[PDB]
Parts: C-alpha cells; structure tokens; sequence
C-alpha cells in the first residue's frame, strides 16, 4: 500500500482560482475501510471528499480526495499532512508535503529547433522542440497548438525539470511534438506557450514554421521611390 | 556633431542626415550630401500583431512619406497668436516593432475542459505590465 | 523655389520665390520671417492676383525676397507664411534653406540581418 501527495501547481491556481490538496491511495484491496483526511499543524479539521475510482486489472482500487484550501494555506508553507487509515495497515501512513523558501525569481527563455534535415529525406514524420531553461522554482506548463486551435494531450510530451550543471538554480525542461511530413511541408505554422510566475504578462509564446528557421535561400525585394522629394 | 538629423523613423527603421563639406575654397562649389541607412528585417511576418500571417519578401521605401511634417506650430503676428499647418500632405505599416512600445495577443489555454483566453507577449520583453 | 545657380556667381544679391496658387476668391496675405522676427516690408515684394489662363475661377500670386550671397551661403533660414479665408486653420508656413535642398551626394546605405526585429 504506497500512497502519493501530489502538491497544487501553479497552473491550477491560476486557471482555476482555487486551490486543492490531493493524496491519491493505490494497492487497495477494499474500498470500503478506507479514509482520506487533511490535518492541519494545530490540529484543526480539513473537509476531504473522497470518492473511489473504477477496479484496476491488478486486483487493485484507487481513492482520490479533492480538498479545498486556501491559497494562503499552501504559499505560507505551512506543512501539511495527508491521513490514511486502513483496516489492513497496523500504523497509519503520513506524508508531508511543503514549499520550500528562499527561493528568488528568474525570468524563462524559450527556443524552438526545426526538425533537422536528414530527417525529413526519409518523409516519416518530422519533429519540433521546445526548449525553456533558465528559471526557478521548477514548475512549468507547455502546451502546443497549431494556428490558434490547441493540440491534444496525446500528440506531445513533456519532461520533468532537471538541475542546470553549469549554473546552480536555474532548471530547465523540452516539449517534443511530432508531425506529418507532408503536414509540415504544406507550410502550417505551430506555436509553444509556457505559463510562470517569472513573466511579467505569465505567459509567452513563439511561433516557427517553414520558412522561418534554418530555411534553404532567402529572397528579399526592394523599392526606394521618391529620393528626389521634398524634405525641408 | 557636424551632420544634423531629418527623420529618425523607428517601423521602417530609415534615418536621413544632411550635411556639407567645404570642398576646395570657392563658395559656390560645396557639395551637398543625403544619408540613407536602412534596416530591413528577415523573420518578421506581413502583420507584426499576428504571428499566423506569411513572411514577408516585399520592402517598399518612399522618401516622399517619410520626410514630411504633420503638427501645427505657433505663429507670432505682432497682435495674435495662431497654429499654422506645416504641410498639406498630412495606415503606415510598421515593418519593425518599437522599443518604446508593448505588443499583445490573446491565446485560448485550454486545461480540464475549460478554455481561458490570456493575454500574452509577442515581443521577448519590452514593457512589463 | 531656391535661387536660380547663375546668380549666386556675380557674388551680388539672391532671390527667393514664394507662389501661391489655385485659390479663391481673389484675396491673399504673404509676409515673410526670419528665426521668427519679421522682415522690413522693402526687402520684398507682392503683386496683385492675377488670373489662371488654364482654370476658369482661379488665380495666383507671387513674393519675392531679396538677400545676400553671404548670407545664403551662410545657412539661415526664412519662413512664408501665407493667410487665405479657405485654409483649414487661416494660416500655413513654409521654411527653405539651404542645407535641405538638392543634394550632389546620394550616400544610401542598406544592412540586411535576420536578427534585428525590432528598432529603439
Ligand atoms: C493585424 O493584426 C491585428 C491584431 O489581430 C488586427 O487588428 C485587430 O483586429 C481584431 C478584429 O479582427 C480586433 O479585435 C483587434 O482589436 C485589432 N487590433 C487592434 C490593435 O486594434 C489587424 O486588422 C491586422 N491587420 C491585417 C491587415 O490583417
């Protein structure tokens, strides 16, 4: 019996406007001697509701509780702790979940690699990365679109932040989004947008298609008229 | 120090200087000499307020346009005062962006279901809100 | 209209022109500047208007100032301001000089990057 505390994320509290706590419980055999509750550090009582999912393949069951917290709960860093009760389980289990302090703000950069060239020869698939490095604390939210319609959660994948080796405290993460050659080669336009705190606005985006990024020849036209008017 | 500014326009990034050279010694044979100095962008689109428009490969420059005054100015007559129009003259596209400028967009973000349209920043910094 | 070049080489006097035209009715003010003090009247002339042989209802004028070599070849400036009833605000101004006029020299410069987006 493991159980996971996933702490809220900053995409929550902005989209959302409402902050949660959740301590999902796996490796159930019954789902009904089980309990999820929220204890602050005095001791006061938390409302959790908790509701009981579908029965996993593995003979096992998986109870969700959504609790609501204040914004001010959670960025205070006051530590908080998730209660499981189970029959089968001699001593409950806790786990502390906090933020962490002394922690400064750094503005992200984004960068966009077009799909290298000997990858579009064999006319499979071509592939785009997002690249944002320079920023801390290390929550991040990437989402791909594609001429202003948003893409499905499935098509791209995001990595978990990693330390920075030649600087200490910045992070950094990719997005990587696949796409048909013949997609690609028509010439539509994909965007990369990232949510955090840093950002003066929260958000930015960038846009890269064929013609703008490693292209092939650039052809330009010019025309100057009129160098003889009148200037006073 | 010895060349004076014209136009020092920002979205066609054009700015003209005159100045004149006391060539030999004789009054009547100085030259008169007019700088140019463009700077045209490779990467930005046909509208720099929506990154979905094509690239641009067209550059149009008149000089006719961008020499030109448009504020009125005072005028003493010795017993009034009036605004005088400077020329008659008087939809620019901006092919660059401005520095002294902030550029925006709205983007749908779409997370559980919901849709939240938020404002973004097209330029990497420029102003901060 | 600038001085003609074939007089400014006796090194005696220079000529300015300030024309008027296309206007109507038949009525029209010319007094001329400089660095915003206004010139003895003598120094120049205004004629009557007259009618346009190509228009039927127009007319035009003139004014002509006189200065010195000297002072042309100096750098100064001079301002025709011009009051007529149909103006959108009664009164206009033009300056001439010297500097900003034909130019022998045609230094245009052009640099291409595909980095330089923006301009300060
Ligand atoms: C260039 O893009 C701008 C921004 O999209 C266009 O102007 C906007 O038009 C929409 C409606 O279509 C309005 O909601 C916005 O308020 C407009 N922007 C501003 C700043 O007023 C503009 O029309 C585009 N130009 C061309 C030639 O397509």
């Amino acid at each position: 019996i493991r159980v996971f505390a996933i702490p809220p994320s900053f995409a929550s509290i902005f989209l959302t406007k409402s902050t949660k706590l959740t301590c999902l419980v796996t490796d159930l055999t019954t789902y009904d001697s089980v309990t999820i509750s929220w204890t602050r550090q005095n001791g006061e009582a938390v409302k959790t509701h908790t509701n009981i999912s579908e029965s996993h393949p593995n003979a096992t069951f998986s109870a969700v509780g959504e609790a609501s917290i204040c914004e001010d709960d959670w960025n205070s860093g006051e530590r908080f702790t998730c209660t499981v009760t189970h029959t089968d389980l001699p001593s409950p289990l806790k786990q502390t979940i906090s933020r962490p302090k002394g922690v400064a703000l750094h503005r992200p950069d984004v960068y966009l690699l077009p799909p290298a060239r000997e990858q579009l020869n064999l006319r499979e698939s071509a592939t785009i990365t997002c690249l944002v490095t320079g920023f801390s604390p290390a929550d991040v939210f990437v989402q791909w679109m594609q001429r202003g319609q948003p893409l499905s959660p499935e098509k791209y994948v995001t990595s978990a932040p990693m330390p920075e080796p030649q600087a200490p405290g910045r992070y950094f993460a990719h997005s990587i989004l696949t796409v048909s050659e013949e997609e690609w080669n028509t010439g539509e336009t994909y965007t990369c947008v990232v949510a955090h705190e840093a950002l003066p606005n929260r958000v930015t985006e960038r846009t890269v298609d064929k013609s703008t990024g490693k292209p092939t020849l650039y052809n330009v036209s010019l025309v100057m008229s009129d160098t003889a008017g009148t200037c006073y | 120090d010895e060349r004076i500014v014209l136009v020092d326009n920002k979205c066609k990034c054009a700015r003209i200087t005159s100045r004149i050279i006391r060539s030999s010694e004789d009054p009547n044979e100085d030259i008169v000499e007019r700088n140019i100095r463009i700077i045209v962008p490779l990467n930005n689109r046909e509208n720099i307020s929506d990154p979905t428009s094509p690239l641009r490969t067209r550059f149009v420059y008149h000089l006719s346009d961008l020499c030109k005054k448009c504020d009125p100015t005072e005028v003493e007559l010795d017993n009034q005062i009036v605004t005088a129009t400077q020329s008659n003259i008087c939809t620019e596209t901006c092919y660059t962006y401005d520095r002294n400028k902030c550029y925006t967009a709205v983007v749908p973000l779409v997370y559980g279901g919901e849709t939240k349209m938020v404002e973004t920043a097209l330029t990497p910094d420029a102003c901060y809100p």
